[PDB]
């Protein structure tokens, strides 16, 4: 186990916490930055970038600059998120098995196709060299943080992700969760409902907490993994690139350096934009030689990005209609994540909260890292941590698809993990001798409205007339929220029991040891 | 585990509040991170034993003694619930043995009575094949036994098993349930060799010769079969038996056959004739286990498994109770009145 470090792994910020001597530090990096740009590049020397010096040279070298991997994760090729990000990103994204792959110059010619999870993996090394230099001595084992709406898929990513940086993932943690430690563990006021409101990079957690003297109790949460600041970067980006064609009629995406440039720029306007009424967007050489100079106002940010912003209230509604609580019930208003600086956010919270002001008791940045660093002080288990406590719920629905493409619910959303639910089924058909058990995440009653969670073939059904097996299923969501499907003939059968063998849309344990070796030879 | 500590102490801490939702939440998250701790299945206990649920408080002191034979606190609060749930369980029993005198109190020209004793015969047959998958209609086992006609469309399995079940269940109704003298083995044998017959004449009244798995259970190596099966019917036939209450000699007999599962297959259908049997031999009407309580079953079954078969006791026991219900209730007379 030795020191267990506590990582956001952020979107489009990651940050590094220990417990050590009775409290959390923030592990700056080697640049002197208490966060870490989720970027890596490989230079034409074959020089491979993480963190503030992949982001530095991201407008140079934009095809083999990669980021947004935590929005790639978990996700098949046709996921229509997947595709609209695919617009503003640099670097080449390839079906593979599926799924999206990134293709990237290493250098000296040769190419390279990366796992998403292999990104977040060189992400994750960062972070952990970032805490071996503080700490002086080796890191093996980690908390790493996900969102709250983070799906099964997405989970088992990040896990990967850690396991690809060899790294020993002790717990995956709801970053609404770690941000409710930060708030929480120096409070000893007894019962109170905080509403954690997460708005990062790019996923959006809202979480509605009792906190309680060491125990973190969520009681509803609800999200959307794919809306954040990237969002709300293409919504300006692609106003300018509109602008520029009506000015000159030149198309920009010809031009990964234009777009990125702009970018680059449009994160700058927008953190400008929380404190000013306006900012300029300036580009030197933008496009075929020629400059780009425009305004953009706080007014016409808002427009472009109004309908994201309002729709951050319906995950705010949803938590009290499902945890039956009145807005006077919610004693604080937590707000975690860099877009909660954006004034048009806070006033709309405001507002939905009857003029409540949020607490000032939190660094919106570090908060989520704060958190990830209490959880691994108490696995850690020689940190003198108190009876801290975390009593967190599955995000969605788990079902089974059974005849008629019918979701059958198991377990349903905000449920407390581990949780274990069974259920008996039997064939469709005579002597029928597997069941393709196909898991669905979701509220709709029929699964083609639902997401699949995997396919899991179940094997060794004796010969019977349709309808008389008696197959129980049991789903289990252990700690991480992660699902584990077992079956068992209820029945008296012989020794071979039925088997069960997962889809393999996931990496195979043969096709991580080989990404854990690749990664090995850049440590 | 650390985790189950701080839950279990946080749990205690919000119990002294009175804030006993989450006290009782923080006792299950203890259990979860550590399903064997003596503490917390003691501690969780006593908030049982708080809401008077003296069953339950009495099964986690049990089940704590289990794994911890010694422990001070599980052993002194076992103590004090032993006696409280043998007046529990015992009282219940006596509101079953007064509502089987009921029955018995049924006028003898009753005409509902032998209505619902034929349409109880034929549910039985439907309970006890549905239980392991049969999807048969009641209506249609009806017509199987009364028409002999095959119903079209419907495997000859199916079919075979409730030609089994009725031949069974007349072989003991006028064998076996008048006879004087012991249960022996060839007994159980001649009910499973009719149990099984139609369906699978080869295995139909032997011991499997290989191991089979029942559910989650593993029950002995097919070389063992026959000397516990000795143990079992040298049990039915002892004096310790026959001075149990029979509802719990019934239920412990039921048990102690299908944790043996001597046959390949139909060991539950031939346990719950045998169990109907020693209730018939006791004077008791015969009990069906409804297909609805399938889960229930297996979750008693399984509690057994692990070391208590009182739950299962008390699952036959209301099984027992809702039978006696049934009969009562289709035999009501209404009562006409002079207005006078
Ligand atoms: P086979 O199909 O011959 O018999 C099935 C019966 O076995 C009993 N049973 C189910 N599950 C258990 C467990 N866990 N332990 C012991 N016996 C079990 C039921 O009576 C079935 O009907
Ligand atoms: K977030
Ligand atoms: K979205
Ligand atoms: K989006
Ligand atoms: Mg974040
Ligand atoms: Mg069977």
């Amino acid at each position: 186990s030795g020191t267990v470090v506590g990582i956001d792994l952020g979107t489009t910020y990651s940050c590094v916490g220990v417990f050590k001597n009775g409290r959390v530090e923030i592990i700056a990096n080697d640049q002197g930055n208490r966060i870490t740009p989720s970027y890596v590049a490989f230079t034409p020397e074959g020089e491979r970038l993480i963190g503030d010096a992949a982001k530095n040279q991201l407008t140079s070298n934009p095809e083999n600059t990669v980021f947004d991997a935590k929005r790639l994760i978990g996700r098949t090729w046709n996921d229509p998120s997947v595709q609209q990000d695919i617009k503003f990103l640099p670097f080449k994204v390839v079906e593979k098995k599926t799924k999206p792959y990134i293709q990237v110059d290493i250098g000296g010619g040769q190419t390279k196709t990366f796992a998403p999870e292999e990104i977040s993996a060189m992400v994750l090394t960062k972070m952990k060299e970032t805490a071996e230099a503080y700490l002086g001595k080796k890191v093996t084992h980690a908390v790493v943080t996900v969102p709250a709406y983070f799906n099964d898929a997405q989970r088992q990513a990040t896990k990967d992700a850690g396991t690809i940086a060899g790294l020993n993932v002790m717990r995956i943690i709801n970053e609404p969760t770690a941000a409710a430690i930060a708030y929480g563990l120096d409070k000893r006021e007894g019962e109170k409902n905080i509403l954690v409101f997460d708005l990062g990079g790019g996923a959006f957690d809202v979480s509605l907490l009792t906190i309680d003297n060491g125990v973190f109790e969520v009681v509803a949460t609800n999200g959307d993994t794919h809306l954040g600041g990237e969002d709300f970067d293409q919504r300006v980006m692609e106003h300018f690139i509109k602008l520029y064609k009506k000015k000159t009629g030149k198309d920009v995406r010809k031009d990964n350096r234009a777009v990125q440039k702009l970018r680059r720029e449009v994160e700058k306007a927008k953190r400008a934009l929380s404190s000013q009424h306006q900012a300029r967007i300036e580009i030197e050489s933008f496009f075929e030689g020629e400059d780009f100079s425009e305004t953009l106002t706080r007014a016409k940010f808002e427009e472009l990005n109004m309908d994201l912003f309002r729709s951050t209230m319906k995950p705010v509604q949803k938590v009290l209609e499902d945890s039956d609580l009145k807005k006077s019930d919610i004693d604080e208003i937590v707000l975690v994540g860099g877009s909660t600086r954006i004034p048009k956010i806070q006033q709309l919270v405001k507002e939905f909260f009857n003029g409540k002001e949020p607490s000032r008791g939190i660094n919106p940045d570090e908060a989520v890292a704060y958190g990830a660093a209490v959880q691994a002080g108490v696995l850690s288990g020689d940190q003198d941590t108190g009876d801290l406590v975390l009593l967190d719920v599955c995000p969605l629905t788990l079902g089974i698809e059974t005849v008629g493409g019918v979701m059958t619910k198991l377990i349903p959303r905000n449920t407390v993990v581990p949780t274990k639910k069974s259920q008996i089924f039997s064939t469709a058909s005579d002597n029928q001798p597997t069941f393709t058990i196909k898991v669905y995440e979701g509220e709709r009653p029929l699964t083609k409205d639902n997401h699949l969670l995997g396919t899991f073939d179940l094997t060794g059904i004796p010969p019977a007339p349709r309808g008389v097996p008696q197959i129980e299923v049991t789903f289990e969501i252990d700690v991480n929220g992660i699902l584990r499907v077992t079956a068992e003939d209820k029945g008296t059968g012989n020794k071979n029991k039925i088997t069960i063998t997962n889809d393999q849309n996931r990496l195979t344990p043969e096709e991580i040891e080989r990404m854990v070796n690749d990664a090995e030879k850049f440590a | 585990s650390l985790e189950a500590r701080a839950a279990l102490n946080q749990a205690l801490e919000m119990k002294r509040q009175g804030k006993r939702e989450k006290a009782q939440k923080l006792f299950m998250h203890a259990l979860k991170m550590d399903p064997d701790f003596v503490d917390a299945l003691t501690e969780f206990g006593i908030f049982s034993e708080e809401d008077k649920d003296i069953i339950q408080a009495d099964y986690l002191y049990t089940r704590a003694l289990t794994i911890s034979p010694y422990h001070e606190k599980a052993l002194v609060n076992r103590d004090r619930t032993l006696p409280l749930v043998e007046e529990i369980d015992q009282r219940y029993f006596s509101i079953i043995d007064s509502k089987v005198k009921k029955v018995m109190s049924i006028p003898k020209g009753n005409s509902a009575l032998r209505r619902v004793m034929e349409e109880t015969y034929y549910h039985h047959i439907y309970h006890t094949v549905a239980i392991e998958g049969n999807t048969l209609t009641l209506s249609e086992i009806r017509h199987i036994l009364e028409t002999r006609y095959a119903v079209p469309g419907k495997s000859d399995e199916e079919q075979n098993e409730v030609i089994g079940m009725h031949a069974a269940m007349k072989y003991i109704n006028t064998t076996l349930v008048s006879r004087i003298g012991s249960v022996t083995i060839s007994d159980v044998l001649e009910i499973h060799r009719r149990v099984l017959g139609y369906v699978d004449p080869v295995e139909a009244g032997r011991f499997r010769t290989t191991q089979v798995l029942v559910g989650h259970h593993i029950p002995p190596h097919p070389q063992d079969v026959e000397k516990q099966m000795q143990e079992f019917v040298q049990w039915l036939n002892s004096e310790e038996a026959m001075n149990l209450h029979p509802v719990e000699f019934a239920a412990l007999a039921h048990y102690k056959l299908v944790y043996i599962a001597p046959f390949i297959d139909g060991n539950g259908r031939t346990s719950r004739l045998l169990m109907n049997l020693i209730l018939m031999q006791a004077g008791y009407p015969p009990i069906t286990i409804r297909k609805e309580q399938r889960s229930d079953y297996y979750h008693v079954l399984e509690a057994a498994n692990e070391g208590d078969v009182r739950p299962f006791i008390r699952f036959i026991a209301k099984c027992t109770e809702t039978t006696l219900d049934t009969l009562l209730f289709a035999t009501t007379e209404y009562s006409v009145a002079l207005p006078e």
